[PDB]
C-alpha cells in the first residue's frame, strides 16, 4: 500500500568531463543535483574496468575495453557492445533503462549513439 | 574480532562514521579514498592476527624457538 | 623486349580537379630578427 | 588378364594457403653452418648455441597459434649477409629477423627487401630494431632496456619474439593491445612519451589494462604519400594486400602463362576466376563483400594507339573484342575490410 | 555423463599403395598418423578377401571379387558393389560412413567414385 520512497538527490564532487580533473569552486567542489550525479557515475563506470583494480566491487566495471584492440568484427560486436553498456549502466538504481541507437563505420574511429533514461 | 574485521565491514563502519553533505554511493571519490585505506587496515588486521600466533610459545619457528631457548 | 607477365597494383584515391586557392592570407610585417617569409601553415606555430 | 581395384584418396580444401606464416631465421654460429627447417616443436639441433636456442624458443610460441613454419639457416658471421640474401632468394619467406643485425646490415637488408618488392614484385617483410628507413615493408621496434621474465633481453631478441608472435596472429585479430604475460619488468615510461614514440611510427610496450601490451600496430614507415593514406600506415592492411598479390601472382604463373592462350573467351574465364578468388576473400572478413572485376579499357585504347588503328567507325565493344596481341588488361575495385581497434561513441 | 574417449592414433608400417611393397626409412618403417593408417587399413581390407585365407577373422573380408569375372550385369551390380563396400569398410571403428557416387561404363574397365568419412 505505501508508495515507493523517492531516491534522495545524489550529491558528490563535480568536474568537467572533458578536463578529467576535479574542479574547485572557491575551494568547494561543485554541487551536483538532479541530472548531474548520474553523468558522473556513468563516466566513472564506463571509463575504468573493475577487473583491472582489485579495490572495486565485482558488480562494478564494464567489459567494453575487451573490444578495444579489434578482437572481433564490427557486425556482431555492435550488438555485443550495446549489451555490455546495458549491463554496465542498469546496475545503478537511479537509472531506469539504457538504449543504443546505432553505430557509424568510418576509418578506424567508431561512433555510436546511446540513450539514458532517468528519474528526475 | 579479527575474523569479523574485513574490508567491507570496516568500509561500512567508516561510511557510518562520516556524516557529510554529499551523498554516499558506489564509485564515489571519497568512497574509493576510504576503501583503499580500509584495504590497508584489513592487511594490518591480518598482521595483528598473526601477532597472536607468533607471540605464543607453541607453534614457533626456528628463530622464535632459538630466542626462547636462549 | 622479352614479353613477360607484369601485374600492376595501384591505390585509388579520389582525384578531383583543384581550382585556384581561396582563403589564403598574405601576412607582411616588419621585424629585425630572421628576415624572410615564414609560411606558417601549421596551426599555432610562432617562430622566434 | 587382371585389372585390380586401385583407389587413391582425394582431399579438398576450401581455403588455399600460400606464402603465409613463414619465419626466416639466420644466425651466426661456427658449428652448425647449414639450413634447418623446423616443423615440429622442441626440435633443437645440438650444434646451435644457448643464445640461438633462446632465439628459437622465443620464436616457438605465438599469441594465438604457433607459427606455421620456422626456417633457420646457420653460417659464419663473416659474409653472412650475402649468403642470407642468396638463401632468401632461393626460398620464399614472410618475415625476417637477425640477432646481430648492425645498422649497415639492417640498411642493406631493407634495401634488398624494397628492391625485391619494387622490381621482383615479391611481397616480403622484415623486422628490425632501429631503422629509420622510408618503407612500410620493414618493421621498426625501438624499445630499449626490455626485460622479459626478469631476464635481460636485447632489442633484436624481442624483435624476433614479436615477429614470431605476429606470425601466430590471425588476420581477424589485430596486434594492437595484445598483452604479453612473459614480460614482467620494464622501465617506467609516461603516457605522453609513449604517445610521442608511437606517433613517430615506433612499436613499443605499454602497461595498460593491468598487463604489458603494445600500444599500436602501425608500420615503420613514418611518411606515407598522399595516395597511400591512413590505412597504408597499418601493417594489417599491407599484410592482406601482399597476401592477395602473392596468391594472384601464384595462380597466374600456375595457370595462365604458357598453358592458356589469349582470347576473349580466355579473358572472360580469367575474369571469372578472379571474381571467384575475390569472393573467396569476401568469405573471410578481410575484404568488403562488394568488388568488381573489369577489363582495363583505357589500356586497350593505348594498345590500339601503339598499333595505330583509328578509333572511329566501330562500336566501343569492338575495342574489347579486338585482340590485344598476347596481352590482357584488367581493372579491379577492392576495399580492405579491416575493422576497428579503437572506438568513440556518444551518449544522450 | 562422461564423454566418449577419443580413439588413439593408429600407428603401423607404411608404404606406397602403388608400390604394394613395404618401405623402410633408414631401417624404420614410415610412421602413420591421423589420416595415414585408415588408408592402409582400407587397402588391406579391399585388396584381399577373408574367405580365401583361413587365418583372418570371419568379420574381415569383402565379396567384391565375386563380381570379378562378369557374373552379372552392371546395372544392379553397381548398387550391389556399393553395398559390399559399405559392409566391408564400416566394420572399422575409426571410419564413420562410406558413400558411393556413381560408376562409369567404358569397355571392360569400370570406374567408380567412393567417398570416405573419417574422425580426425
Amino acid at each position: 500500500l505505501p508508495k515507493t520512497e523517492e531516491l534522495p538527490i545524489f550529491r558528490e564532487v563535480a568536474w568537467d568531463f572533458e578536463k578529467d580533473e576535479p574542479i574547485l569552486e572557491k575551494g568547494d567542489f561543485k554541487i551536483i543535483e538532479k541530472k548531474e550525479a548520474l553523468k558522473v557515475w556513468i563516466y566513472k563506470c564506463i571509463k575504468t574496468n573493475r577487473y583491472e583494480h582489485e579495490i572495486y566491487s565485482l558488480e562494478y566495471g564494464t567489459e567494453l575495453s575487451e573490444l578495444i584492440g579489434q578482437k572481433y568484427t564490427k557486425g556482431l560486436t555492435e550488438s555485443e557492445a550495446s549489451r555490455f553498456i546495458k549491463e554496465a549502466l542498469l546496475i545503478n538504481p537511479y537509472i531506469l533503462e539504457v538504449n543504443v541507437k546505432s553505430a557509424n563505420f568510418n576509418r578506424d574511429i567508431l561512433s555510436a549513439n546511446v540513450k539514458v533514461s532517468t528519474i528526475y | 574480532m579479527y575474523s569479523d574485521q574485513t574490508y567491507e565491514v570496516i568500509k561500512n563502519r567508516t561510511l557510518e562514521n562520516i556524516n557529510l553533505d554529499i551523498y554516499k554511493g558506489e564509485g564515489s571519490f571519497l568512497n574509493n579514498m576510504v576503501s583503499g585505506n580500509n584495504l590497508e587496515l584489513s592487511k594490518i588486521y591480518l598482521e595483528l592476527s598473526k601477532m597472536h600466533k607468533m607471540a605464543f610459545i607453541q607453534d614457533t619457528y626456528n628463530q622464535f624457538l632459538d630466542k626462547r631457548v636462549n | 623486349g622479352l614479353p613477360s607477365i607484369n601485374i600492376s597494383f595501384k591505390e585509388l584515391a579520389t582525384t578531383v580537379k583543384e581550382r585556384s586557392a581561396r582563403g589564403i592570407i598574405a601576412m607582411v610585417l616588419k621585424d629585425a630578427k630572421a628576415l624572410g617569409l615564414n609560411e606558417i601553415h601549421e596551426k599555432e606555430d610562432i617562430p622566434v | 588378364p587382371s585389372i585390380n581395384i586401385s583407389f587413391k584418396e582425394l582431399a579438398t580444401t576450401v581455403k588455399e594457403r600460400s606464402a603465409r606464416g613463414i619465419i626466416a631465421m639466420v644466425l651466426k654460429d661456427a658449428k652448425a653452418l647449414g639450413l634447418n627447417e623446423i616443423h615440429e616443436k622442441e626440435d633443437i639441433p645440438v650444434d646451435l648455441s644457448a643464445e640461438n636456442k633462446e632465439y628459437i624458443n622465443l620464436a616457438l610460441m605465438g599469441n594465438v597459434n604457433t607459427p606455421n613454419k620456422l626456417l633457420v639457416y646457420v653460417i659464419e658471421g663473416e659474409a653472412d649477409i650475402q649468403t642470407a640474401l642468396d638463401f632468401l632468394e632461393t626460398k620464399e619467406f614472410n618475415y625476417l629477423c637477425m640477432p646481430k643485425a648492425v645498422e649497415a646490415d639492417k640498411t642493406a637488408i631493407k634495401n634488398w627487401i624494397i628492391k625485391l618488392r619494387d622490381i621482383d614484385k615479391v611481397k616480403v617483410k622484415a623486422v628490425l630494431g632501429k631503422v629509420v628507413g622510408n618503407h612500410e615493408g620493414i618493421i621498426n621496434f625501438t624499445t630499449e632496456d626490455v626485460l622479459v621474465g626478469e631476464k635481460k633481453y636485447s632489442v633484436d631478441e624481442f624483435t624476433s619474439r614479436v615477429a614470431g608472435l605476429i606470425a601466430g596472429t590471425p588476420l581477424s585479430q589485430s596486434v594492437t593491445y595484445t598483452k604479453l604475460s612473459d614480460v614482467v619488468d620494464i622501465p617506467k615510461m609516461t603516457k605522453v612519451d609513449a604517445e610521442s614514440r608511437v606517433n613517430k611510427g615506433e612499436l613499443i610496450l605499454i602497461k595498460e589494462a593491468g598487463a604489458i601490451r603494445i600500444a599500436r600496430g602501425v608500420n615503420s614507415l613514418t611518411e606515407l604519400t598522399a595516395e597511400k593514406g591512413e590505412m597504408f600506415q597499418k601493417i594489417k592492411i599491407v599484410d592482406t594486400l601482399d597476401i592477395i598479390h602473392s596468391d594472384i601472382r601464384k595462380v597466374i604463373i600456375d595457370d595462365y602463362i604458357g598453358k592458356v592462350t589469349n582470347s576473349y573467351d580466355n579473358k572472360c574465364l580469367l575474369i571469372v576466376a578472379i571474381k571467384s578468388y575475390l569472393e573467396e576473400l569476401e568469405k573471410s572478413a578481410l575484404i568488403e563483400s562488394d568488388s568488381t572485376v573489369e577489363i582495363d579499357f583505357e589500356a586497350q585504347k593505348s594498345y590500339l594507339k601503339s598499333k595505330g588503328v583509328d578509333l572511329s567507325y566501330m562500336t566501343l565493344q569492338e575495342i574489347k573484342e579486338a585482340n590485344t596481341g598476347s596481352k590482357v588488361f584488367l581493372k579491379a575495385k577492392i576495399k580492405v575490410l579491416d575493422a576497428m581497434e579503437d572506438i568513440d561513441l556518444s551518449i544522450e
